Parts: C-alpha cells; structure tokens; sequence
C-alpha cells in the first residue's frame, strides 16, 4: 500500500482510505509550525537578468551568501520571484510517496532519483516548551503510543509531529541513512528540514538517523537492516524525560 | 517512568 502526498488534502476521504488500511491513520496536516505559546537579511547576489533566466541561471545558488548560512531569502530577495532559496516557504518539496513497511509502521519514499543535497520536507508539528513537552510525555505514555514524533528545535523548543504536522513525520530511522536534519532560518525563525545526503535512487525508502535520545525504559528494536545497526532506538545509553528535551 | 519514548536530536550526517 502506498499512497501519494495529494492524497493527504481531502480528509474526508483520507479518513475513509485510512479505515480501510490504504493510508495512515488520520492527523492535522499543517503548512507551518504552530507554537503552543509564542516566543519573544538580505543576501548580496547579483539580480539576473532576463536573458540569464531563459538561459538557465540559478538566481540564488550555491554562492549565494544566505543559503551558504542556511538562511531563506524574503520577499525581498534582490533576485524577487526568480530566488530559488526560499525552498521552505515555496513548499518545494521533493516527490515522495507514503509507504506501508514490514514492521517499522509507515515510511517515506523517493518517487523520483533525488540529487544529493535535494530538500525533502520540512519537519513540521506543535513546538512546545519544557513544560509543555512533559505533559505531552506523559499524555502519549498513558495512551500507550507506539510511534513517538519528538524532535529536539532548540533549547526550550521541541516540535512534536504527534497531533499535527506533514508528511515528514513518516521518515524512518536507519542507523546508515540517506538523509540528515539541516536547522533553516525562515523570517528570524528556525525550522527543521531534511535533506538528502546522496543520490537515493527512485524507489528508495528515505530515512535519517534519530541519534534518538531515549528516556522510555526499555528501547524500541531496530528494523533498518543496515550492516551496521545498533540494534535500538536509542542506543546503549537511557537518559532522563529532561535531558531528552534538551535540559 | 514511561515504558517507551524519546526524543529525535538534530546533526549534521557525517
Ligand atoms: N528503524 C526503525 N526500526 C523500528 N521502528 C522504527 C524505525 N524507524 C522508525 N520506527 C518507528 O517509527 C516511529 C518514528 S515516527 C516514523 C513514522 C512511523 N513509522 C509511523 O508509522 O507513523 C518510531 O517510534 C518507531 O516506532
Ligand atoms: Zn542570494
Ligand atoms: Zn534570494
Ligand atoms: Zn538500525
């Protein structure tokens, strides 16, 4: 069973699919990250001409001085509409598939050979405060989850996919992945996105490694089949319900 | 103390 991300748009009809085991279960699909409780740059590139863009110059490539940092260029961008560097706000996201796996629940995969270094999705969710994290930590430990969607932001700022979110939430862990987290600036404010780390061909299940900071007592088996896998989720160590969302 | 659960940490692939 795999499904493509249009599918995703109607719920009505996603919720009938998900009865009937063609998609995954229901959740709210958002386009940004919305915050629990709110919290308290222009590049100098050249503006192409009109005779570079119909010849096929990037504007904003790989010398442009905000990508370089991994920061967004605005509306402002001196190359306007032409800036190829506002990948997270455009939604320019790579074509995958949602994909139902042997024993890992559902996954990510490449509908197309993507380029390494191609932007996947971003991990979009609720971003909570410590607080905020602990109540949601005990939530889903008494309605006994399987599947958790914690991913460390920043210091007071972990984004929990759990309720609401996209289609990110569906990339699984491998412990030789061909994916990785990269932190964005987008308008002053740090988003996660992943991003491939090699050409992954078509076809291929998409996955990044967790480095999975596990305070649950026992940790999930891992099912990535790599040569070298861990054997868990989490690793050797356990740590504390703080130290996991980041002290 | 949670049977199960944790937190995915950012890095860069190396
Ligand atoms: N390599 C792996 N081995 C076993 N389970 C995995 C795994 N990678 C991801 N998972 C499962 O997926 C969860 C992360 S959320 C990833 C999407 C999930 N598979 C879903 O169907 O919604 C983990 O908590 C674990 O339950
Ligand atoms: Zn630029
Ligand atoms: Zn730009
Ligand atoms: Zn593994």
């Amino acid at each position: 069973p795999s499904c493509v991300m249009d599918d995703f748009r109607d719920p009505q009809r996603w919720k009938e699919c998900a009865k009937q085991g063609k998609m995954p279960c229901y959740f709210d699909l958002i386009e940004e990250n919305v915050y629990l409780t709110e919290r308290a740059m222009q590049c100098e590139c050249t503006p192409l001409s009109k005779d570079e863009r119909a010849q096929g110059e990037i504007a904003c490539g790989e010398d442009c001085l905000n990508r370089l940092l991994m920061i967004e260029c605005s509306s402002r961008c001196p190359n306007g509409d032409y800036c190829s560097n506002r990948r997270f706000q455009r939604k320019q996201h790579a074509d995958v598939e949602v994909i139902l796996t042997e024993k890992k629940g559902w996954g990510l995969r490449a509908a197309k050979d993507l380029p390494s270094n191609t932007f996947v999705l971003e991990y979009c969710g609720e971003v909570l405060d410590h607080k905020e994290f602990k109540a949601r930590v005990k939530e889903y430990a008494r309605n006994k989850n399987i599947h958790y969607y914690f991913m460390a932001l920043k210091n007071d700022e972990i984004i929990d996919a759990t309720q609401k979110g996209n289609c990110s939430r569906f990339m699984n862990h491998s412990c030789e992945p061909n994916c990785e987290t990269q932190k964005w600036t987008v308008n002053g404010q740090l988003r996660v996105g992943f991003f491939t780390t090699k050409l992954v061909p078509s076809g291929s299940e998409l996955t990044f490694d967790y480095q999975f900071q596990r305070y649950g007592k026992e940790a999930q088996k891992c099912f990535c089949g790599s040569a070298n896998c861990r054997g868990y989720l989490g690793g050797e160590n356990r740590v504390s319900i703080r130290a996991a969302g980041g002290k | 103390a949670p049977s199960t659960g944790g937190v995915m940490k950012p890095h860069r692939y190396r």
